[PDB]
């Protein structure tokens, strides 16, 4: 006869959902409080077994989005509240009219001709474009200045100061007032109190591995053909902890990605047309961003013992811009070719009819780009870069977009919400002095849209969280069950 | 590292078939042997650092060990038991079947087998006490 | 449910007399099997919930094992000991006495008996190994 | 108190020589036996929280797991197949205390643990093969 | 909304409705006598029985 | 005054009889000065959850 037998130590596993310990290297303040210091081991062992992996329906992937947002919540909780400064601020009428906040324009608007010549300008580091801004024009000004009183800690007297916002940080009350002072509030101070970012968050890159607690292991699908929904991995490697991961948030692109590789693999979400593409580290797709004018920060005290970092600078430098550089056009075309041969995508194969275009405008969140570097965000039109990369007929909207250039204009917004999960509103302090940030592009956020058999689009998308699905897309978390029950003729006996 | 390979050495047998697979007792014990060491190391200087999973790491260990103590098979690679096997169609193929490939097939009736053997040990437990009391 | 009946089965014999009672080992082991999964189940989706009493369930279990192992009789329903009986007036009535009932009579001298055995085990502990060291 | 002396009685062996040293089981077991009782007493009415309360549990399971890790639980002297490391360090059983020699071997103690862990696995594997055969 | 970003509910109703009331209902008088009878026979209560 | 700490906004809240105390005096104005029932002893919160 056959009897049940118990075996211990059998190497089996199953799906699992448990929290994870985080480990970090450059722990300015976040180490020993939420994450351990790093160990520094990356050896993995290959197994001759098959297991299913997903990049969207993964416990590790979902937790990573939560942990980053959760970490940010603790950072801003003790910081200062900017409720008091929601008061009318006298502002320069001649300066708000220029950027159209008030929309008070009369007469003027004289006719002028358009040269419509050349406009194939390109720039590389040796030229004088980088050093002095000064790059063909259209980089002129972006500033506004106002006043407010803001009685300080001594609740007996006031002290008038000056702070200079940007164009996209104020909403002004239109009216028939002839005074040179234009009453104008903040952007979102009548919706919810906004708290500063009086910390070093966003001032330095953040990296941290993920380590599963004992009794739980991580599996990785090493097959080069991985796409996202493939449940059969020829090569699978077990590990104790995951690789590093960049915690940078941006739109239309992903910078400083650790998963750059010589191959232009594509991660596809089979359930719909959601897509992310990883570029190649062979064309040196570096991009450099600069903003001119070296800045001064004058902390101001409010009635809580805390400090509000203002920018009383009266200088009027040119607006921020980025020139990308490197071999781009030859690099992009390889992405289109890869899409053709990839499984799924039962669409056209005409390489010069598949075109990379931005979504249909609407809200500024999806219309512009969004890149953060060393504490100051920048959003750029990106029309010219799209215009020059494909070399399309320059009949797009107004004459301002006619040019084909390797650089694009940008502006600064200071009242920014954390795009990560849903919402909120926070204030980013301004950095003293000049900023120059350099990065390497190593991913691409895009939704592939096509309804007919012709003219497929590689449409950009503004889902910042999608980046985290590229760093740990091939990782799976499995709980180990060392108990195995199998029959055996042997009996317990006595 | 040796611990990394050691902790990952248990799964090296996953590719082998059931008959040719070499069992690894003490694997969980060695897993927790260094886990606290890593957690303890540099600790001297919401639940991740706190006890949301640290107790779960303890909990996983006690459950598995208490599982054996409940069944009376602790510290033994194999323990023959008086309970008979259930429906016998799901016969393991000891030549060309991995442990995992077959654990899922029997997973359907795994819960029922758990209940059946628990009662059996109690009955055997009752017999042992009666014999001891007699003598 | 089986767990509800199983966990509550320990007291099923509480009404029986001393001798007629059937001792139930694994009561803590079996309870720790099913009690924890109740917490674990749906937990994936102050003190009572997280850590004030959850560990106390662990603390309770280890106490029996630590208490058992300090006395050197773990995993044994009955182990004979060298310590002589204290004052014999409290002679058990094996026919018409219940375990808890008789336990309440010994509770007065329960503390003192605990100390005597612990010292006694140390003496045997010293002798048992020293004989191995001797030869 | 009896518990105070009991916890403080084990260390009395420290002065004794290795040969005359009286090995004591239950040293850690009894220490956690009453420490939990001490904190439990009057608790009904970090230091109070689980900052260190589990650490005692973690410390206990560490040694208990280590004994089970090496397969020598509850055996004051278990002989193993591992061969001795460098023979220069030899205990002086007549005039050496436990710590006077424990510190010296501490330099190579880690390697012995790593080497011994592999040895148990090798012996472990043999047991399964013999059991499987018969 | 108040000076904390939060909301305080208000009742700007101007019409005047009838005041609130409750009508119980059901066989009640028969119920309370049974309560009285139970107290008579309840242990303790060294009191009257009328 | 509301969240925008630069201007006022008049509302009306209709209280009940047992949630107000009114100043007694020789005032003749049609307006009656009254305060909340218990705001001069402690700060009151709103049963803000459900
Ligand atoms: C993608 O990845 C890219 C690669 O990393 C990113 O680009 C890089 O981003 C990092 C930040 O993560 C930058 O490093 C930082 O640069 C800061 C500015 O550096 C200036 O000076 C450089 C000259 O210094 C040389 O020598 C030093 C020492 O040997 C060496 O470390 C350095 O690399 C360089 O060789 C010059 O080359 C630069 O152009 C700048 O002019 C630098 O200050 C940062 O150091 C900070 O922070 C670290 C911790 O991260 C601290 O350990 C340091 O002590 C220092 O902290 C001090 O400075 C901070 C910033 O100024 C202050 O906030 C602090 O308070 C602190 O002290 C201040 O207060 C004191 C009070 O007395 C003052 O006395 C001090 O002067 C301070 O004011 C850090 O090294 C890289 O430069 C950058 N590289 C490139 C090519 O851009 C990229 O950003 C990523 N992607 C995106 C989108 O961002
Ligand atoms: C542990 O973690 C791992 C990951 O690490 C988890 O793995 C994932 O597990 C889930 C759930 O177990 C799986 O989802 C299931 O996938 C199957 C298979 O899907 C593929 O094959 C489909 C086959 O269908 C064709 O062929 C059959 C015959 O075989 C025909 O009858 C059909 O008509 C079809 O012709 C195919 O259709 C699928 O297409 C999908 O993908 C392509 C791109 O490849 C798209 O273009 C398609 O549009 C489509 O999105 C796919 O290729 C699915 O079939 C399952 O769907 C059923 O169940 C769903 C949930 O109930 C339900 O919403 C669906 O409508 C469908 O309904 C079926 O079941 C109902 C209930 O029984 C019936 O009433 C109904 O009639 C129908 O029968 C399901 O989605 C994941 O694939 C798997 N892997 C990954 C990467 O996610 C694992 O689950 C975790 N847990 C455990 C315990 O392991
Ligand atoms: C989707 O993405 C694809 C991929 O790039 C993109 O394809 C490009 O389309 C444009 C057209 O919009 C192409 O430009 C044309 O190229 C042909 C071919 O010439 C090749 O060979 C010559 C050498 O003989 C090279 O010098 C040249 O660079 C090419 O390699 C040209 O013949 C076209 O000529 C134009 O100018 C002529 C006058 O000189 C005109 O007579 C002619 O009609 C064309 O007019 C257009 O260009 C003028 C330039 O000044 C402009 O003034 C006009 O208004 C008009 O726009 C033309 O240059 C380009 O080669 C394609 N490249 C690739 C890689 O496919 C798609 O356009 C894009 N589509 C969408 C919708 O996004
Ligand atoms: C990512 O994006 C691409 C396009 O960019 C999507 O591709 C489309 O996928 C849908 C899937 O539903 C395709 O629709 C299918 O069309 C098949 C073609 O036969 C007829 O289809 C309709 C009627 O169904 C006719 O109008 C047409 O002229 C054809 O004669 C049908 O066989 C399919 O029928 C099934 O679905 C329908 C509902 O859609 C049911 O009513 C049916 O009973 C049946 O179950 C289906 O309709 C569409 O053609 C594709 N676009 C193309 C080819 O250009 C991808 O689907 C999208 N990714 C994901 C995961 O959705
Ligand atoms: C072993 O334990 C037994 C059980 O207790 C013990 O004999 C019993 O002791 C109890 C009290 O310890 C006695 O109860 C008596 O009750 C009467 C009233 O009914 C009292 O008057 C008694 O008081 C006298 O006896 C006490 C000791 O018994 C004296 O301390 C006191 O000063 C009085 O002189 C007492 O409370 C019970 O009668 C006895 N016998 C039984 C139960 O058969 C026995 O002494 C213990 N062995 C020892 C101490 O060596
Ligand atoms: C078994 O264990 C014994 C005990 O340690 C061990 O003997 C020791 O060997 C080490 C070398 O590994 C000796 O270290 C020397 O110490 C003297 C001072 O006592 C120094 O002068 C020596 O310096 C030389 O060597 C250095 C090492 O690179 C050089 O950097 C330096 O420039 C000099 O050339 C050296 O450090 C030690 O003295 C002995 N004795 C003791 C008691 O430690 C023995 O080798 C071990 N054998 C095995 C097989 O394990
Ligand atoms: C921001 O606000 C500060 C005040 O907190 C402004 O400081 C003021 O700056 C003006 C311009 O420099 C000073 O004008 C002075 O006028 C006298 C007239 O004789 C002249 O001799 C001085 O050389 C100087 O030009 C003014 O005194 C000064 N006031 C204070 C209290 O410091 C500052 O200008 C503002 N920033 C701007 C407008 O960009
Ligand atoms: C791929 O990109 C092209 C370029 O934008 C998309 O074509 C655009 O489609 C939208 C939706 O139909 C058009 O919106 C409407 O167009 C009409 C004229 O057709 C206009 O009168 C309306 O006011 C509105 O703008 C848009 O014009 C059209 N743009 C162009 C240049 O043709 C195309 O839809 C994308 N692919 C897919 C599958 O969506
Ligand atoms: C307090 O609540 C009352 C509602 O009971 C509000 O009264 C209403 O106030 C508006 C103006 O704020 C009145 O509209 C005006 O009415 C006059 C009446 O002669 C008319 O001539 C105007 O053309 C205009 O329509 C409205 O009639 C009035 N309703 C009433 C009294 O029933 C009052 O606004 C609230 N107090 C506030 C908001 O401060
Ligand atoms: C996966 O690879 C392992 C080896 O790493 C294979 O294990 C061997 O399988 C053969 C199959 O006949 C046996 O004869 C050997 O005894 C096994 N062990 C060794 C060490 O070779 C395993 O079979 C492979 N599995 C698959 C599905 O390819
Ligand atoms: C709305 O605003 C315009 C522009 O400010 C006002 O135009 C003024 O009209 C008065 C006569 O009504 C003239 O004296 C002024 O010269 C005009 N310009 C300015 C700048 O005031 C217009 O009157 C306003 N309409 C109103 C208040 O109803
Ligand atoms: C308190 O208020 C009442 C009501 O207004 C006052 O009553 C008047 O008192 C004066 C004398 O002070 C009389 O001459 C009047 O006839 C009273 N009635 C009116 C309608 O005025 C009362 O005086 C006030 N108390 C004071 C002023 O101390
Ligand atoms: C794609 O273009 C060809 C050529 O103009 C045309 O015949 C075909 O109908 C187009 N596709 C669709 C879906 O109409």
């Amino acid at each position: 006869t056959l009897y049940v037998t118990v075996f211990y130590g059998v190497p089996a596993w199953r799906n699992a959902t448990i929290p994870l310990f985080c480990a970090t290297k450059n722990r300015d303040t976040w180490g020993t409080t939420q994450c351990l210091p790093d160990n520094g081991d990356y050896s993995e062992v290959a197994l001759n077994v098959t297991e299913s992996f997903d990049a969207w329906n993964n416990t590790v992937t979902e937790q990573a989005i939560e942990d980053v947002w959760q970490l940010f919540e603790t950072s801003i909780k003790p910081c200062v509240k900017l409720s008091p400064l929601c008061i009318t601020m006298r502002c320069n009428k001649s300066e708000t009219d220029r950027w159209g906040l008030t929309k008070s324009i009369t007469t003027t608007a004289s006719t002028t001709s358009t040269t419509a010549s050349a406009k194939v300008d390109m720039v590389n580091e040796t030229s004088s474009c980088i050093a002095q801004d000064n790059c063909t024009g259209l980089e002129q000004e972006q500033m506004i200045s106002c006043k407010f009183n803001m009685t300080g800690l001594k609740r007996d007297k006031t002290k008038e100061y000056n702070e200079t916002w940007y164009s996209a940080d104020l909403v002004c009350e239109q009216g028939n007032n002839t005074g040179n002072e234009s009453r104008c509030y903040m952007n979102h101070c009548n919706t919810s109190v906004i708290q500063e970012s009086c910390d070093k968050h966003y001032w330095d890159a953040i990296r941290f591995r993920y380590c599963a607690p004992p009794g739980y292991a991580l599996l990785r699908c090493n097959d080069t053909n991985y796409s996202g929904f493939m449940p059969k991995c020829s090569k699978v490697v077990v590990s104790s902890c995951t690789r590093m991961m960049e915690t940078q948030t941006s739109t239309w692109f992903g910078f400083n990605g650790t998963r750059a590789e010589n191959r232009t693999y594509i991660y596809w979400h089979g359930r719909d047309n959601r897509t992310i593409i990883s570029l190649n580290k062979y064309y040196n797709l570096t991009m450099k961003c600069r903003r001119p004018g070296n800045k001064t920060v004058l902390p101001v005290t409010i009635m809580s013992g805390l400090v509000f970092h203002s920018q009383p600078i009266n200088d009027r430098p040119k607006q921020a811009w980025c020139w990308f550089g490197g071999k781009w056009k030859d690099a992009i075309k390889e992405v289109k070719q890869t899409i053709v041969k990839h499984p799924r995508y039962t669409g056209t194969n005409n390489t010069d009819k598949i075109n990379l275009t931005a979504p249909g405008g609407g809200d500024p969140e999806v219309t512009f780009m969004w890149t953060n570097c060393r504490g100051e965000f920048l959003y750029c039109k990106m029309n010219w870069f799209l215009n020059w990369v494909e070399d399309r007929n320059t009949a797009n909207q107004k004459p301002k977009e006619q040019h084909k250039r390797n650089y694009v204009p940008c502006h600064i917004r200071q009242i920014i919400n954390t795009w990560h999960k849903v919402g909120k509103n926070v204030y980013l302090p301004p950095r003293e002095g000049d900023l120059t940030c350099n990065s390497t592009v190593t991913s691409l956020i895009a939704n592939i849209d096509w309804i007919d058999g012709n003219q497929t689009n590689i449409t950009m998308s503004a889902e910042v969280a999608e980046l985290y699905r590229l760093e740990l897309g091939d990782y799976k978390l499995v709980e180990i069950t060392p108990i195995g029950l199998a029959p055996t003729d042997c009996k317990r006996y006595t | 590292g040796v611990f990394v390979l050691g902790f990952l050495g248990f799964l090296a047998t996953a590719g082998s078939a059931m008959g040719a697979a070499s069992l690894t007792l003490t694997a969980q014990s060695r897993t927790l042997l260094a886990g606290i060491v890593q957690q303890q190391q540099q600790l001297l200087d919401w639940g991740t650092k706190n006890l949301q999973t640290r107790v779960t790491a303890i909990e996983k260990y006690l459950k598995d060990q208490a599982q054996l103590n409940a069944w009376g098979c602790a510290f033994r690679q194999v323990c023959c038991t008086t309970v008979p096997w259930p429906n016998a169609s799901l016969t393991p193929k000891w030549n060309n079947e991995t442990w995992q490939e077959w654990e899922r097939k029997v997973d359907f009736l795994e819960e029922n087998i758990t209940a059946l053997l628990e009662e059996a040990q109690i009955q055997q437990e009752k017999n042992m006490y009666e014999l001891q009391k007699l003598n």
